[PDB]
């Protein structure tokens, strides 16, 4: 009647100490483990196989059949053309893309038929006037960055180009590949035996 | 190492390793190789050295 | 149809529409005698709804009011799922509220008031969840005219 | 310069600038004397008109835009926004490209619960979890970014005659190493917390709907499974490519923030066993495996069949969905998403409506409210995992 | 008469007692008056008018329309 | 409570500010034309402003005091705003601030 | 040495266009900005990356296409030369105009040498262009760096 | 009509200063201002996320001193990440200006600098915040990665740092204001409590 209710209280208590004792050392125990953190301005984090950056525009393999603009969710990349009469050639007089507005869902180069779009991992971006993201048909190309060859930066792997079992990419070797074997040299493999 | 050649990137220390594309564009020394691949054709910026002209 | 039917017997007759790819039939009940429907379909079995919200059936013929309608037996297999229509003239009209027969009608047929202009008689709090409260317009008729407002001209 | 105390029932307007990650919700909530009365939540502070775009858009423009009902999870809504002109044309999506779905939906699963896993910690606790879930939350981000071409949200990962590719190289490997290093830790969570007796008290019985009223009131996603409903859109529509993996189909039997939180633990513990169920077994395996097996043998081979393709046969931007209209559903992390696609005969649909499950669920925020405390209001906002994305429509 | 995406413009007053513009606004905005009304699909009946502005498109009636 | 239509160089109440603060009114909708000083002002630009503004208040209003009818003031007179920028009576302030040119860039006229 | 004099504008009078080299946390190469702008010398920065020939933008006229979204079909706008359009909304008493480009590192040595040659021409304008690099803010003529 | 939109062509032309004492002394008081910025914790849709993962341990803006705060009052930064319809629109100018004089704005994502992917057939997005309150910096894509948004704190960072304090004029609002009598019919107000209390929640009518 009250001997049950003070036992109860004191296996609250003692439950109550135990658990925050618990969470205590285990916070202790994690500030001996290696910061994640990549420290962006000098630890860049290279960007992936697919990563969806800037696109790249090739002046001289555009064709101006406008499926870019076609499938773009919002029809956004100005396109120019004047249509030559020489025999039927359309001719481009200026292609664009408004970055500000763009939504980087790369539609456009999935269907560029000339192979005259693409992208790049430049996510780097940013201004003090959002009439300078508007991109002439020059500002376009312009050789993307290529974080790696910056002498201020240590790149860092992402989570799936680290070898088997690796699950950080600070502390790593100079010599990893991504997880397994190419189909070049599986295929190799399996025609010797 | 001309533009519209196919090539092949020859540097363990890249993500890009053994991968095999196209060259869009050279200026200043370094190219872009653009590879056709996935969905998305990629385009990043090597070195003249990190090449090698795959026949 | 298997539903068309069930209530066939009950004295109240209501149109068939058929299968619309997906198995599910579609039966036109009248504007008038939904509540009669609803009802004898929810003592049927039929205690949960997944859908209420409108459409406009073209640009000036007349909106509707399509309900969607399930068994959800526990641990259970494919159910009937009936679903119903209610032919709501463009103009005047309005449609009555199913909120106390089954609930989820509070703010799904809110938010077809909201976009659509289809009141619901008998609902309780009548707003506009989505677009502010002292909007006008109706804004997901086939024929709205947005406002010209400011900011939304362009990025100029 | 003061408020002059009064005798009544006092307002206070919770405002849309939640400092929080509960998007923007405004709750005009009265109470009396630590209570509450009753609560009129103000939604729509981010109505950007998803529904009159979608009829605007062919479906390969809509595509990046679906993303967005419900951030999170940015590939449930895209299954859905795929399947809806799927099922009408009747195009077959072929065994991998299937499983590939399942994988990335499953992996969407558990992101989504992660992140409403970590501000309700938050909520009923300390912020350092805030720091451990994303901690936990960025594995999933680097595989997306391997598979597709970003992190969450604008994957646009899926097409509708299967995906829009196949996966990376030393991916299935990755995720493997994922698998096994993210399971013990679902468990953690329950280590270093749910035992606090503090903790489990403050969610012990506030927020609450019986079986009955959870039917009622349409809460089709775990807060229905807390009520003691064994029924889930994975099992009772036979979603593509399951009964071909393990079930346990997780359920409590009273109704409560506890048994909300019991149901998305146990349902973030049994993504993973249908992940790692479903990489074992590929309809060609890892890629590298599958590609060399094509290279070796699949000019003419099975290995080049239609059941190993990640993709159908790929259909122009001018699709021209059919006549007819039908409802389809996903089981998404807050429950049940619906799209009643219409069309007409074009590319541009007729009415694409879409049936969000935190738009139902949130439905019974007063009746979840009706005098509990000020205090739970946040825990019970947290136990119903609101993401305004998704109360836009 | 009104096809294949002639500029069209709405005339003033066709519009506002037909019964079926009570869905908009008492009020009509000014783009509604300009020669810029470019018609992208007709349903024997009705016209579907762009209106170069960034808002949906109309569902008007070509009684409501003119040539401009 | 206040009823506003506040945007970027425009800003609608409806109250008087009698040393700073606002004060609801429910009749008197007072204006703030560009407190961020996005442009340069005259004299004469801002008599056309206020000319306007009183036209558009009083000429044309036997309406409700929703935010809705608000923000449509709001909006015509910052469309007022942009033509007389359009037509060069005014311009924008070029001074160290941010400069951004919300209202469009410099053209030539062609 | 944690303090600057104006070492900085003796040498762009001189040099014409400078090349710097601020650390990539960007917030020590302001200071040199207002060292420039206390002397008379009026800046702009301009984000190179998103500049055209840097010919038509600075010193002619370029037709800016603005994004039409499937509304208001293409129109041009021409707006005037980035540079002679601001040379002469210079202050009363202005020393100069100096070009700030904030991303450098993407233009390239033809670029490079082009902006070069410019600040010998058209008298009252210098540059400065941050290429990225060292962990101090260091200078060095435009004229240099390249070749 | 010689030049649309043309520029201010001003007088009186900088009373800058120069004296090495005073410009060190601003050289602190840029140095202090620009390396403890405070952004407000103020996230509206999906762009909020990848800011909060700014936030998590993968990479923290902690280091160049970003604490995020919950009142405008001790906030001098707001990252407007998310999409602003005209619903909320007066909520965030407020916000804005309901915040201490040396602050700053940074517009993340294509929707707020543009209007984004909702610049077309959408009824109530704000298209782009530019229109609103006077953004600094602009970073486009749908969700930038979180290490643009700190592309964007360096590029922001490197704009604090040109500041003037003989230039603060440039900071106060010039209240150009006026005052004119309407005839409206002020309604009531249509938000209020009673959503359960409400008599028609209790009982169906006959
Ligand atoms: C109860 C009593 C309590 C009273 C309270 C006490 C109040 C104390 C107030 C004073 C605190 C000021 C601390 C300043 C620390 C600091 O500056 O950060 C150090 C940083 C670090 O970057 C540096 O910069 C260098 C790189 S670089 O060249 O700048 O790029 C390099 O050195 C490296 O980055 C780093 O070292 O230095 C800077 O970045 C540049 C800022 C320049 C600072 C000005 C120098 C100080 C002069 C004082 C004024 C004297 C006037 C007379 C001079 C002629
Ligand atoms: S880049 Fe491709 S899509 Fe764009 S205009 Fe050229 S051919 Fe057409
Ligand atoms: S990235 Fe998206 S918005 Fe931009 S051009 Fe490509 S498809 Fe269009
Ligand atoms: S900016 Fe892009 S990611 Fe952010 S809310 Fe808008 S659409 Fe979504």
């Amino acid at each position: 009647k009250f001997l049950n209710q003070i036992t109860n209280y004191a296996k609250e208590a003692v439950q109550s100490a135990k658990y925050i004792g618990q969470g205590l050392s285990v916070t202790f125990d994690h500030m001996r483990r290696r910061p994640i953190t990549v420290q962006y301005p000098y630890e860049k984090l290279i960007p992936s196989e697919r990563f969806r950056g800037r696109i790249h525009f090739e002046f001289d393999k555009c064709i101006a059949c406008e499926v870019c603009v076609r499938v773009c969710p919002i029809n956004l990349p100005v396109v120019d053309w004047v249509f030559n009469k020489e025999l039927k050639k359309k001719e481009l007089k200026h292609y664009s893309i408004d970055f500000g507005v763009c939504i980087f869902c790369a539609n456009c180069v999935e269907y560029c038929p000339t192979n005259c779009l693409s992208v790049t991992e430049e996510y780097e971006l940013a201004t003090y006037d959002r009439h300078e993201l508007n991109y002439d048909s020059v500002a376009m190309g312009r050789i993307p960055y290529k974080v790696t060859q910056d002498p201020m930066v240590t790149p860092i792997r992402e989570f799936a180009y680290l070898p088997a079992g690796v699950m950080s990419g600070h502390d790593l070797p100079a010599g990893a590949q991504r997880a397994g074997e190419r189909p070049e040299a599986i295929a190799n493999t399996a025609k010797s035996s | 190492i001309l533009p519209g050649m196919t090539v092949k990137v020859t540097n363990p220390n890249d993500t890009y390793y053994q991968f095999q594309g196209i060259v869009q564009r050279i200026t200043d020394g370094k190219v872009a190789v653009l590879f056709e691949g996935g969905n998305w054709d990629k385009l990043v910026t090597f070195q003249a050295s990190e090449l090698e002209p795959v026949v | 149809g298997p539903v068309g039917r069930l209530l066939q017997s009950q004295n109240l007759s209501v149109e068939s529409l058929g299968r619309d790819a997906s198995g599910v039939e579609m039966i036109k009940v009248d504007r008038d005698r939904l509540l009669a429907v609803c009802q004898t379909l929810y003592a049927d079995g039929f205690n949960y709804l997944r859908c209420q919200a409108a459409y406009d059936s073209g640009p000036g013929q007349d909106l509707v009011s399509t309900y969607h309608l399930i068994k959800l037996s526990d641990n259970a297999d494919r159910p009937p799922e009936v679903r119903i229509k209610v032919f709501v003239p463009r103009d005047d009209p309005r449609v009555p509220s199913v909120y106390w027969i089954w609930k989820t009608a509070d703010w799904q047929e809110r938010e077809s008031y909201d976009m659509f202009g289809i009141v619901y008689e008998g609902h309780p709090n009548l707003k506009r969840i989505l677009m502010p409260e002292d909007w006008v317009g109706w804004p997901l008729r086939k024929d709205y005219i947005t406002p010209d407002f400011y900011e939304l001209q362009e990025a100029y | 310069p003061k408020i002059e105390t009064r005798t009544e029932p006092m307002v206070i307007n919770m405002g849309p600038h939640h400092p929080s990650m509960h998007g923007v919700l405004r709750l005009m909530v009265t109470l009396d004397g630590e209570d509450v009365i009753d609560c009129e939540p103000v939604i729509g502070y981010l109505h950007r008109g998803m529904e009159k775009i979608a009829e605007n858009r062919t479906n390969i423009m809509f595509i990046p835009y679906v993303s967005r009902w419900d951030y999170a999870a940015g590939m449930f809504n895209e299954a859905v926004t795929v399947n809806a002109p799927e099922k009408l044309a009747g195009i077959p999506v072929p065994k991998r490209a299937s499983y590939i779905r399942v994988i990335m939906l499953e992996l969407n699963r558990i992101a989504n619960h992660l992140l409403w896993l970590g501000p309700f910690l938050a909520d009923v606790g300390a912020q350092t979890p805030f720091f451990y879930i994303f901690r936990e939350r960025e594995y999933i981000y680097d595989l997306f970014e391997a598979a597709t071409g970003m992190r969450f949200i604008n994957n646009n990962y899926f097409r509708i005659g299967g995906v829009a590719a196949d996966l990376t190289y030393g991916w299935v490997t990755k995720c493997r190493d994922f698998c096994d290093y993210f399971l013990p830790k679902v468990d953690e969570y329950e280590r270093l917390i749910t035992n606090n007796p503090i903790f489990v008290r403050r969610l012990q019985g506030v927020g609450k709907i019986s079986r009955e009223e959870a039917i009622n009131w349409g809460l089709s996603g775990p807060m229905l499974r807390a009520s003691g409903v064994k029924w889930d859109l994975r099992k009772v529509d036979h979603y593509e490519c399951y009964d071909d993996f393990d079930w346990d189909v997780p359920v409590a039997t009273e109704g409560d923030c506890l048994a909300r939180y019991i149901v998305r633990i146990q349902e973030m513990r049994e993504s993973v066993k249908i992940i790692r169920q479903a990489l074992d077994g590929l309809p060609g395996g890892p890629y590298e495996n599958l590609e060399a097996k094509r290279m070796l043998e699949g000019a003419k081979s099975e290995w080049n069949g239609f059941d190993y393709q990640y993709i159908g046969k790929k259909l122009s931007p001018t699709f021209k969905i059919p006549k007819g209209e039908h409802y389809v559903r996903v089981e998404s992390g807050k429950g049940e998403l619906g799209i009643y696609l219409i069309g007409d005969d074009n590319v541009f649909p007729w009415r694409w409506k879409i049936r969000p499950p935190d738009f139902n669920n949130l439905q019974v925020l007063p009746q979840l409210l009706k005098g509990m405390k000020v205090a739970d209001i946040v825990a019970i906002l947290g136990s119903i995992d609101v993401i305004m994305g998704s109360v836009d429509r | 008469a009104i096809k294949k995406g002639d500029l069209v413009k709405v005339v003033a007053e066709k519009l506002a007692n037909s019964l079926e513009a009570l869905a908009s606004d008492h009020r009509y905005p000014p783009y509604l008056f300009e020669g810029r009304g470019e018609v992208v699909d007709i349903r024997g009946d009705y016209a579907q008018i762009k209106f170069p502005v960034p808002t949906p498109t109309v569902w008007l009636r070509l009684d409501q329309l003119e040539v401009a | 409570m206040l009823l506003k239509s506040t945007t970027r160089h425009v800003h609608i109440y409806a109250g008087h500010v009698v040393d700073g603060e606002v004060h609801p009114d429910t009749e008197t909708l007072t204006l703030n034309v560009d407190p961020d000083n996005e442009l340069e002002w005259n004299e004469a630009a801002l008599a056309k402003v206020e000319a306007k503004f009183r036209e558009l208040v009083a000429n044309a209003a036997g309406e409700d005091l929703t935010e809705y009818n608000l923000r449509r003031i709001g909006s015509d007179l910052e469309h007022f705003i942009r033509s007389l920028l359009m037509q060069g009576e005014i311009g924008y302030n070029l001074n160290s601030r941010v400069r951004n040119y919300s209202l469009g860039i410099p053209r030539v006229n062609h | 040495g944690l303090l600057a004099g104006y070492q900085f504008v003796k040498d762009l009078e001189s040099a014409g266009a400078l090349a710097l080299f601020v650390p990539p946390e960007g917030g020590f190469e302001g200071r040199y900005q207002r060292r420039l702008r206390s002397k008379g010398y009026t800046t702009l920065p301009m984000s190179a990356p998103g500049l055209g020939d840097l010919a038509a933008y600075l010193t002619q006229e370029h037709g800016i296409r603005p994004a039409h979204t499937g509304k208001e079909d293409i129109r041009v706008y021409f707006q005037p030369p980035l540079v002679t359009y601001h040379l002469e909304n210079l202050p009363p008493n202005a020393k100069g105009l100096v070009l700030w480009l904030i991303d450098g590192k993407r233009l390239s040595k033809q670029e490079f040498a082009y902006l070069a040659q410019l600040t010998q021409t058209l008298p009252k304008f210098k540059v400065v262009v941050e290429v990225g690099g060292d962990r101090v803010v260091r200078w060095e003529p435009l004229a240099d760096w390249v070749a | 009509p010689a030049i649309l939109n043309p520029i201010a062509r001003p007088e009186v032309p900088q009373e800058l200063a120069e004296n090495i004492i005073l410009t060190s002394l601003n050289d602190v008081y840029d140095w202090a201002r620009l390396s403890s910025l405070w952004p407000l914790m103020y996230g509206t849709a999906c762009c909020f996320i990848e800011f909060a993962a700014m936030i998590g341990s993968r990479f923290d803006f902690d280091r160049f001193g970003l604490v995020p705060r919950n009142s405008p009052r001790q906030a001098d930064l707001i990252i407007t990440s998310g999409t602003i319809t005209m619903k909320m629109a007066p909520a965030l100018v407020r916000l804005y200006e309901q915040m201490p004089s040396p602050k700053y704005v940074i517009a993340m994502g294509a929707c707020t600098i543009t209007g984004g992917m909702f610049s077309s057939d959408s009824y109530s997005a704000v298209r782009g915040v530019d229109k609103l309150i006077p953004v600094d910096v602009y970073l486009p894509g749908c969700p930038p990665r979180p290490e643009a948004i700190m592309d964007a704190i360096v590029k922001l960072r490197k704009k604090i740092a040109n500041e003037h304090i003989n230039e603060r004029g440039n900071l106060a609002q010039t209240h150009r204001l006026f005052t004119a009598k309407h005839k409206m019919k002020p309604v009531p107000p249509i938000l209020t409590g009673q959503y359960l209390n409400a008599p028609s929640r209790q009982a169906p009518p006959p």
